[PDB]
């Protein structure tokens, strides 16, 4: 049994990547060459963004473009006013170990989680004023290492449980697992239609899944270290993942592979997150080594530096109307750029 | 010979202490409560060498003779015990700082936290305030200098009272609680039964060494000028002791931070850019 | 036993992933390629939009 | 959510009370706080504020001096204590929340209120009718204007709508001129171009009779409309 | 500033009450002394989490000479360690447990992993200048061992007695050897049994000793 079920995987493989490799007629490369380059980014930090007292790990952006949560390890989930600075709200978290938050694309929740291997649901919009903890999503075993909602009441979670799982908050309950991944999945994006997500892995590997059929659509592998940070492409055909490697790469959904990659010889570090902009045309990476670089997307030319952190860059959003990105980092700030 | 010393002295000492603001200014590593002692200290050191010393480069030019108003005399002498006994009181201030890191450990256990920024808030008022309330009263009856000619701190009811509560009170209590830091060192590793250790005892030498080298030498001579009678001193030993008491603000920098890494990689920094 | 139980499984996800319609990366290259173009205009990092009109001053 | 108050009934005039606003079911600490006056068959009067935490208050010049706005946050409480007590002071008082934050709904909720019976440069903000008798089913369209516009430099324009109904205190409608607030049917929808607006009850029914009160909330003092009624 | 709005104003004073909140839990936060507990699975963790309270994190709080503690035991983890251990880089010692009782024991060997799970923690990016508190957990159990089975059983390269003294002593040296860093790093080892207050106490003392110098590290005397 297992030695003709490990051949026929080989050759499964073989045959996945000679069709991958027959697909390969030209590299995004050669078809954008004849393109203009971006420029020079030259963005300066509009807003600092200051009440954190610990690490940022994680920030999201309401679908507003104007409110933001952020989550830092003193166990403080703070929703930001971006325009004001104001903090609209600070929310304690339960287990200080918050590793990621999202908020919710209504506005109405925010969740987060992290070590303690729970994806906490905060109602911000209650009658009683304050944010209350509306849900607790026991049941991934490793920890919350991304959440995204794609409604209020469903929200998929990643974990280092090596899953994704797909819930309805209201039942409290893990409506579908996604568990093809032989590393601890680090990261998610949602498509833009959110019939679709990928997430990214310890196992140096990206998925593609059904959220309704609950598959493995695609695998995605030419990282050479574990998988940090996803993005889809603002299209939804294709994503952006950074890692280890000190690479980002760039993935069609519809080829089914790497298109190009994005790293320069004095890029020595660990990409910790990764975003698009509104056009797709800018890729943002944050590192370690403390800054975000700008990339051509479609030339994979470093357009930019945002270089304003004196810890390393844990986070980035683009808006969704384009208009900035946050950068949150463990120095405890983050910072809005335009 | 001194004249053109003390204008390397002023470049030496603004270099010295203004890379000491500029590094706190620059790097928020470095801008801990434990840090802005410091800075008071490179302030202090920074207005001996603008507002005091281009005073000491012309008098000395001049043979210790003044040119100006007593209102201006009052200025510069008052400008100089003020600033020199900031320099002396964040010396002493920077000791009980290194005190209460050691006997007071879970208080200050972070060099930014509220109660530990409020503490160094109210002993570098100290520091500003009692330099200011030994120098004032030669804004008015005090500064008897002998003849408008010159301009000179000579009377025993001030010069006693001045060198007291600017050095020998903050020098003793300087030299009892490092003496007191290195103690309660040595009794640490006692209790628990290295390098680090040894360094702390490295640095209390070095500071104790240079407070002394430099001030020391001052007081005793400025209080031997003033209140013996009998003695061997001169302009000669006074001038060599104010110039040694001045030199203090030119190695507080090396000191209080090149012994420092926070400091050394932030120094490398503003070498480099 | 699970290990063989877990290279069946493989085995039909691997299966399933080689089954896929794959357009020509030239094809999708250009597709990224016309989203970047026809959006070029409509992305403030992009292209900064002027300083009365930024949400940021 | 409640707002329960006490100190009323009669008082001579040149007397005192303390007015008390006993909160429960929210978050009293992170809610402003405002004091309402209605006289007997009259609009609205704001008449005091505390911020959150108290490190604001407000009054209209009507009672500034005298009277006074207190808080009790751990007894979850809000006071109104009344030195010296004139004619012009006769209403039912109502305790109101309003909390302050991008996308709040402040003016949420209005307590019972409680009666005060003494024996015996501001924005005007103007409703241009009094009373409007109307049929169920049908559209109706109220309307109000401001002395200045309450379109602010932020974009936001400062208007609310509160409907109160007969023998009840007030409930908001609209927040910041174009939302509806929590429990509000989508019927009820607000427009106005920064010194006139409108209040479109796009099908009527036979709960939404009462007094239409516009208020401002681009400065203090808060100033009312007189109120337009709709009968049957 | 008569550019911001009634609300404007309101939702800035919201926010810097927000901001004196944040700074007080701040406070509370930096005067508690953060924990990480290791050690292997039956390594005498949950005796020492006893004694000091006496899936996921358990996070345990306790209190002892004024000072509050926050234990972070990670251990029901089962996930990849450096994805999420530099979480802890603000700790202020790592308690490291060992069971003294594994020299004879099977995972190969119990007391080899440990040393390698030591190792790797210890000589860690995110722990240059953590110190280690070592407890060397069941040595009543190593007594009755010792007399029976040597040391030779995890070390064939010793040659002392199997006598207690020199046996455990040469642990502790097999664990304190695995320091680099040696510069910036201290290892503060107990040995450990049944016992209510010594074993806290020496958490305080070490404990103490660490933020004594950090301090000396944040005015330049270390
Ligand atoms: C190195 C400082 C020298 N100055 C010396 C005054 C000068 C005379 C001629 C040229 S400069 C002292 C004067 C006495 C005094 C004091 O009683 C208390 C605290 C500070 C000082 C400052």
């Amino acid at each position: 049994e297992l030695d003709q079920l490990r051949q026929e995987a080989e050759q499964l493989k073989n045959q996945i990547r000679d069709a991958r490799k027959a697909c390969a007629d030209a590299t995004l490369s050669q078809i954008t060459n004849n393109i203009d380059p971006v420029g020079r980014i030259q963005m300066r930090t509009r807003r600092t963004l200051r009440g954190h007292l610990a690490k940022i790990y994680a920030m999201h952006w309401g679908t507003d473009s104007r409110l933001l949560v952020s989550a830092s390890q003193d166990g403080k989930l703070i929703i930001w006013d971006s325009y004001t600075t104001n903090k609209v709200h600070a929310i304690p978290l339960r287990s200080s170990w918050v590793m990621t938050c999202a908020y919710a694309p209504s506005g109405n929740y925010v969740a987060c989680g992290g070590l303690d291997n729970i994806c906490s649901i905060y109602n911000l919009k209650t009658r009683e004023g304050n944010v209350r903890v509306s849900r607790e999503l026991a049941g991934h075993t490793g920890y919350l290492s991304c959440c995204r909602f794609l409604d209020d009441n469903q929200i998929v979670t990643s974990s280092g449980d090596t899953t994704c799982a797909l819930w309805d908050i209201e039942t409290g309950q893990q409506t579908t697992t996604f568990t093809g991944h032989t590393g601890d999945v680090m990261s998610l994006s949602l498509a833009p239609d959110t019939r679709l997500f990928v997430s990214g892995a310890c196992d140096a590997s990206a998925k593609l899944w059904d959220v309704r059929e609950g598959m493995c659509r695609q695998t995605f592998t030419g990282h050479e270290s574990d998988i940090n940070a996803i993005c889809f492409f603002p299209n939804g055909n294709a994503f952006a993942t950074g890692s280890d490697d000190a690479t980002c790469r760039l993935f069609d959904l519809r080829a089914d592979q790497e298109l190009m990659t994005y790293s320069h010889d004095n890029i020595i570090c660990g990409i910790t997150s990764v975003s698009f902009s509104k056009s797709g045309r800018l890729l943002l990476a944050g590192y370690d080594d403390f800054n975000c670089n700008v990339w051509d997307a479609l030339k994979a030319d470093r357009a930019g530096v945002l270089a304003g952190h004196d810890n390393r860059v844990s986070c980035l959003g683009v808006t969704d109307d384009g208009m900035a990105v946050a950068t949150g980092s463990w120095d405890s700030f983050l910072k809005i750029w335009n | 010979y001194y004249a053109l010393s003390y204008c390397a002295l002023i470049l030496a000492i603004v270099f010295g202490n203004g890379l000491v603001c500029m590094a706190v200014l620059k790097e928020r590593a470095l801008q801990t409560t434990t840090n802005y002692l410091v800075v008071s200290l490179a302030v202090a050191d920074l207005l001996v060498a603008t507002l005091v010393m281009p005073w000491v480069v012309y008098l000395e030019v001049t043979g210790g003779v003044w040119n100006f108003s007593r209102i201006c005399c009052d200025v510069f002498v008052t400008l100089d015990v003020m600033m020199c006994t900031a320099s002396i009181l964040n010396l002493c201030a920077i000791s009980i700082d290194r005190y209460t890191a050691v006997v007071m450990p879970v208080h200050y256990q972070h060099g930014t936290g509220q109660s530990s920024c409020r503490r160094v808030a109210l002993m570098i008022t100290a520091v500003w305030v009692l330099a200011f309330a030994v120098s004032c009263p030669l804004l008015f009856g005090f500064n008897t200098t002998g003849d408008p000619t010159v301009c000179s701190i000579s009377n025993p009811d001030f010069v006693i009272y001045s060198s007291v509560v600017s050095f020998y009170l903050p020098f003793g209590v300087t030299v009892l609680v490092y003496a007191r830091i290195y103690v309660v060192l040595k009794q640490r590793r006692r209790k628990r039964i290295p390098l680090r250790e040894k360094k702390a005892t490295q640095m209390v030498a070095i500071v104790l060494g240079a407070f002394i080298v430099c001030w020391l030498p001052f007081f005793l001579t400025h209080v031997l000028n003033t209140h013996c009678q009998t003695c061997h001193v001169s302009p000669e030993l006074y001038s060599a002791t104010t110039w040694l008491g001045y030199v203090n603000s030119a190695l507080n920098p090396v000191i209080y931070t090149t012994f420092n890494i926070e400091f050394r990689k932030a120094f490398l920094k503003i070498l480099s850019c | 036993t699970a290990s063989i139980a877990q290279a069946r499984k493989l085995v039909e996800q691997l299966k399933m992933e080689a089954n896929i319609d794959r357009i020509k990366v030239s094809k999708a290259a250009a597709d990224l390629m016309a989203y970047c173009e026809a959006h070029a205009k409509e992305d403030p990092l992009l292209t900064p939009v002027p300083a009365s009109e930024n949400p940021f001053r | 959510v409640q707002l329960v108050e006490s100190g009323g009934g009669l008082v001579q005039p040149g007397g005192s009370r303390k007015l008390s606003c006993s909160a429960s079911g929210f978050a009293f600490s992170s809610f402003g706080m405002h004091w309402v006056r209605q006289a007997p068959e009259k609009g609205l009067e704001w008449v005091a504020y505390i911020s959150s935490g108290s490190g604001t208050i407000y009054y209209a010049d009507t009672v500034k001096g005298r009277f006074t706005i207190s808080r009790d946050d751990p007894k979850n409480t809000l006071f109104l204590q009344m030195t010296s007590l004139r004619s012009e002071d006769t209403a039912m008082y109502y305790c109101v929340r309003s909390i302050y934050y991008y996308g709040s709904s402040p003016f949420d909720f209005w307590g019972q209120g409680t009666t005060l019976t003494v024996s015996s440069s501001d924005i005007v903000m103007t409703q241009a009718t009094s009373s409007v008798p109307v049929t169920p089913g049908e559209s109706v369209s109220i309307s109000c204007r401001s002395s200045k516009s309450l379109l602010h430099s932020n974009g936001n324009t400062y208007l609310y709508w509160f409907l109160q109904r007969p023998g009840q205190s007030p409930q908001l409608l609209i927040y910041r001129m174009s939302n509806l607030a929590s429990g509000v049917p989508d019927r009820f929808s607000g427009s106005g171009s920064g010194t006139a607006f409108t209040l479109t009850i796009s099908r009527l029914e036979a709960e939404d009779v009462g007094v239409y009160y516009c208020m401002q909330h681009l400065e203090y003092p808060l100033t009312f409309g007189a109120g337009t009624k709709l009968e049957l | 500033g008569c550019t911001l709005s009634a609300e404007d104003k309101a939702a800035v004073e919201r926010s810097k009450m927000i901001d004196r909140n944040l700074r007080e839990d701040g406070e509370k936060a930096a005067r508690e002394v953060k924990l990480l507990l290791l050690g292997a699975g039956e390594s005498g963790k949950n005796t020492i989490v006893k004694q000091m309270k006496i899936t996921g994190i358990v996070e345990t709080h306790f209190t002892f000479k004024d000072l509050h503690f926050k234990m972070f035991d990670v251990g029901a983890q089962r996930s990849e360690r450096k994805k999420w251990i530099h979480c802890f880089e603000g700790v202020t010692a790592i308690i490291f447990c060992v069971a003294l009782s594994d020299y004879d024991l099977v995972l190969m060997n119990r007391m080899h992993a440990s040393m390698k799970l030591f190792d790797s923690i210890c000589n860690n990016k995110w722990f240059t200048d953590t110190s280690i508190i070592l407890f060397l957990n069941k040595k009543d159990l190593f007594e009755e061992k010792i007399k029976k089975s040597p040391l030779t059983i995890c070390y064939p390269e010793y040659a002392g007695s199997n006598t207690y003294e020199e046996a455990a002593a040469y642990i502790q040296c097999q664990f304190e050897d695995l320091n680099k860093r040696k510069d910036t790093k201290e290892i503060y080892t107990h040995f450990t049994c049944s016992t209510d207050t010594k074993n806290v106490q020496f958490v305080f003392d070490a404990v103490t000793d660490v933020i004594i110098k950090n301090n000396l590290k944040d005015c330049g005397l270390f």
